[PDB]
């Protein structure tokens, strides 16, 4: 009762602001869309060019 | 990237620059000094956080339950439901991968852009008083002391004063 | 004598994928695919009914297990695997349709 | 933008320039003038109406009614139909949003591009007889009358026939 | 394109060039000679083949049969199935057309980009020993032979050796 959510499945609750999930394809509620990929990394920085 | 500054004519970046993203590092008579540029650093971070805020935000469409787990539904409508859901999950997996990829490509080609914009602002500051080294460094002809470099940073550098000397030092 | 322009970098890069290259290394990236699950039913601000052994259809007919839910009222209705819609054996016709009705019934 | 010309080193735009999109503004002994450039304005608007022409056209696929408005269909198949339709609606909303976003970004970066291409053409015409102002202007050391400028705007300017006069004016 | 090198100020390309993609073509006292530049060629090539690698691969996700070609299914569920499949087919057609159109735009602008990066590389090798043509040529001032040219195309060119002559010949 203390925790607050709006997306459920047989295994629990999906609390997340991210647009995707890899938890349960059948999840109900206001849910991020289910995708096959384990991880999709979005770049938030420039190319790392260090000293060789 | 597309602008050939990062991983381009600037061979590598400085692992010690922690003040910000892009900056200057001068060598002059009074010793070495490295210090960032807030203007373009913020110009890039504002854009990256724009991508994020636009992306990490939820839709208000709520979906209900149409099949059953404990008491399986009829076989034909179940195979149709599963078929539909697999086609949708395929679409979304593709949209997600393509999205992340193109936002990363545009992010790198954006930071490259902001770097080339900074270098091409310094270039127009130092009109004829300095020559492009080639490794993103500017060779100043006149005597630029640790207070003159600050004028180069603040965009307050008046080239008319030093033009007399540096021109002749051709 | 000179002044140099440049950017930053770190010794611990994070690898991402682009249109044109797989595994290009960048400074800082984030995750777009959530895997952090909460192993509970979070119900803050929702009238919930944990049916348990009572089946959802048994709230209409009223076998013993469902006595406590004859006139339930909820915003979130939680079914369990141990639910039993009947005591005397039988089954509803179009039972999943009536289930979908009662799930959005309040 | 990516190229740093529009809202970059160019401070702002000329609200009066209804003659075109980009243009030249000259200041010399005979006054101040503003004219347009058909080449770059056209090479831009061609591209933009190219986008419009690629997007503003409909598909030839025809759909049919598969439920009923006055006599609601069976509950289960209606809930399946609804779930599928709402899923499609979500997908098309996403594709539309990202389409407009990524086409607008590339529109603006395209305009930036055309501006920077013009400002580099005018330099390669205006070889060392002129220096880069910094605000997107060209400071010429020799004397250009109105016919001189109109010869720059036609790509007819010859730098040799003004080479000496200006070079000595370093 | 976005960078105005290919189909920009460089009037056109060289059908005679079959060694690589971008190259150099010089006309000095010892006659004309032209040969290709490998670093830019291999850059653009490795990027375009990166796009192909990301595209040319297939999903492992397997789809079953939900209808029948010989014995048509029940009419209502068949119309729901055909409606779903038509909607998905429509979606994938849109995703495909958009993907190809944007990968082409980006490809073209990327080759344009690599050209601009080579031109701007040489422009910084020849610091003050040459002047900007305007059509992608570099008007050298000192007597560069068929060995000093090969020192350009290896970047081994030292500008300080040949600075005096080209400077004076301004
Ligand atoms: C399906 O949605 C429509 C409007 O979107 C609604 O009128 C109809 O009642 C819904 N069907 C069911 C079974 O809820």
């Amino acid at each position: 009762a203390n925790c607050e959510g709006d997306c459920y499945h047989s295994g629990g609750t999906i609390i997340s602001n991210l647009p995707f999930q890899n938890i349960d394809s059948r999840a109900v509620g206001k849910c991020p869309r289910y995708v096959k990929q384990r991880s999709l990394l979005l770049a938030t920085g420039m190319k790392n060019v260090p000293e060789i | 990237g597309l602008f050939g500054a990062i991983a381009g004519f600037i061979e590598n970046g400085w692992e010690g620059l922690i003040d910000g993203w892009y900056g200057f590092r001068h060598q002059n008579a009074q010793g070495e000094g490295t210090a960032a540029d807030y203007k373009s650093t913020q110009s890039a971070i504002d854009q990256i956080t724009g991508k994020l805020n636009r992306l990490i935000e939820k839709t208000n469409q709520q979906f209900e339950l149409i099949d059953n787990e404990f008491n399986e539904v009829e076989k034909q409508i179940g195979n149709v439901i599963n078929w539909t859901r697999d086609s949708i999950t395929e679409v979304w997996s593709y949209n997600a991968e393509l999205l992340v990829a193109m936002e990363n490509q545009h992010t790198i080609d954006l930071a490259d852009s902001e770097m080339d914009k900074l270098y091409e602002r310094v270039k127009r500051q130092l009109r004829e008083n300095a020559e492009e080294d080639g490794t993103g460094c500017f060779e100043i002809f006149h005597k630029c002391d640790d207070d003159c470099m600050a004028s180069i940073r603040n965009n307050t550098y008046d080239h008319s004063k030093y033009r007399e000397e540096a021109m002749q030092n051709r | 004598d000179k002044i140099c322009l440049g950017h930053h970098a770190v010794s611990n890069g994070t690898k991402v994928n682009t249109l044109t290259e797989r595994g290009v290394e960048v400074v800082n990236a984030t995750e777009t695919v959530e895997r952090t699950n909460i192993p509970r039913i979070c119900s803050k601000g929702k009238r919930t009914v944990d049916l348990g052994q009572c089946g959802l259809l048994g709230t209409i007919t009223g076998p013993p297990q469902c006595d406590q839910f004859l006139e339930f009222s909820a915003d979130l209705i939680i079914e369990r695997r141990e639910g039993s819609d009947v005591c005397y054996p039988g089954k509803f016709v179009n039972e999943e349709a009536l289930r979908q009705i009662l799930r959005e019934s309040g």
